[PDB]
Formats: structure tokens, sequence, C-alpha cells
């Protein structure tokens, strides 16, 4: 994904 | 010490339980909701020893998904080691909201440099099992991601090592 | 508590040395080889231990080179680490039988096939799995037939604690  | 739990089959007489062979030995994979598993609190990752006291060393995912549907009658008694390589990691999300991972298909991926996941000793290459209490296995990453967005800076992870 | 990392101030000898190797596995960096009676040895560091920090420095991403370079050129009379005892460890206690043989083969130190109906299989032991200590003794670096002598002579009851590889 993006970053979390 | 590992434990004895007895399964009652549900009528279409299922357990909503799912069995992998990792290493030679079985463990819990998948566990359905509201099901006979979850109600004697098997989890993903629980090691099963033995099943209607059969030694399940060197049994394929077959051979144990057969035997579930072969046992006689309408309980089943397995004998379990909880979670053997469960690891959990509180992390703080920065002052602008993140933790410091990138994952995909519920799998760790990357750590990011100088943030809370690097600070804590994430691992890539780990499966994603539980959020802040929540189990997230079975869970779409859109799922998992909108849980991590959404969580109070404190995050705490239960991976386990993706085999 | 158990599952919190530990902090260790090590010292360098008078051969420079610590007696510590590491390696980077999944974005971290775990302990592969302690050398007996080394300053690492003697704040109870061994083989699968993850490292979090050296010198307050977060270890994520380090290559195993660049974890080599920072402890070689680390000032010595001062090395902290912060220590997280080896995740993922499992001992198991086994029994021999009548044949004196509780139920595995190994290869290059690392568990490869379980004995049917063996104490090996009642106890659940599993393959692509690092032997680290037997009856509490280091096995890390031995060669398997040291690892065999070391089963073959035990008492009845053998304890294993392993990793997975």
């Amino acid at each position: 994904d993006s970053v979390f | 010490d590992p434990r004895e739990v007895i399964l009652c089959k549900d009528q279409d007489g299922k357990i909503g339980l799912r069995l992998k062979s990792i290493d030679n030995g079985i463990f819990v994979q998948l566990v359905q909701a509201n099901s006979p598993a979850s109600l004697v609190g098997l989890r993903f990752g629980d090691q099963v020893l033995q099943i209607n006291g059969e030694n399940c060393a060197g049994w394929s995912s077959d051979k144990a998904h057969k035997v579930l549907k072969q046992a006689f009658g309408e309980k089943i008694t397995m004998t379990i080691r909880d979670r053997p390589f469960e690891r959990t990691i509180t992390m703080h999300k920065d002052s602008t909201g993140h933790v410091g991972f990138i994952f995909k298909n519920g799998k760790i991926t990357s750590i990011v440099k100088d943030s809370s996941a690097a600070r804590n000793g994430l691992l890539t290459e780990h499966n994603i099992c539980e959020i802040n209490g929540q189990n997230v296995i079975g869970l779409k990453d859109s799922q998992i991601a909108d849980i991590l967005s959404t969580s109070g800076t404190v995050v705490t992870i239960t991976i386990m090592p993706a085999f």
C-alpha cells in the first residue's frame, strides 16, 4: 500500500 | 504446555477451521467467526499437536482436512500449543500520523527509516495477525489500512513469520 | 516485561573485539555467532537474539556488512545495545525410548524430519528449525556429528531449544  | 480443546461440529458437520502443514506440523490457518473453532478460542497460528489423540506430525494439509471430515461423532478433541510464533509489538504514531511500515497481502514488506516501526524492531515478511485487539486475518488490505489509519496513536500489532 | 528489550553495555577486549557476529534478516539485525568467554557472551547474548539499537541508533534495515562496520568502528569503552531476547524460541522436552532415540533427523544443524510415533512426534517438534541448545548447551557452530554425540550421550530427558530458520 502506501506507508502506515 | 499444550492444552486440550473439545469442539462440537455444527449442523453442517463443520467446525469453521482451515489447517495448514508448516515445518511438518499442523497449524490453524483460518478460524471462521462465531464457529465451533472460535468458541474454544482457536486462533491463526496455533499449532495442533494431536487430533483425537493422533499425532499430526508430518500430516499434509489434505490429510488433516480429511481427518476432520472423517472424525466419528459430533465432538473432536485437539491438543493445542497456543501460537508458538507470536510477537506483539507496540508502536506509536509520530506527530504527523504514521507508525512506519508498508504492507501487502496482509504481510509487512518494508520499514521506514527513523520511524516507530524501526525503533521497535518490526520485521518484514511477517503476517499481520492482530491490531489493537482486532483480528485482521482474512481481511482485505484496504480494511487493514483503514484500521491502521483510524487507530489512536498507540498501535500494537501481533506478527508471525510468513511461512 | 519478558517481551520487552534489555540494555547491555559492552567494552571491547584487549584485542578490540566484543565477540559478536550479526546478520540482517527480515529488515532486522540478529545475533549469528557469539564467541565463548567474550564481552558479548558475558552479557548473555546468544544466537537469534534481535538487536534493536546500537549506541542509540536503530539497526532496522542495516545490511550485514553495515552492522559489521558499525561494530568494528565503534568506540571500545562503551557500546550500548538494546536487545530483544530471541523472538520465536521454542523449548521442547522429549524422552529417549528403549533404543536411545527421541525421533528426529537433522542436517547442518537444522531439523529435517520427524519419526512417526516418536517422542519428537508426540511433542510437536518442527523441521526447518535451527537447533540452538541441547540440555542447555549451545550447539550453534558445531558439526552435525558433534550434535549427534551430544544427543547420543544425553540422559533420557532431552531438552532442545529451537528457532525457525
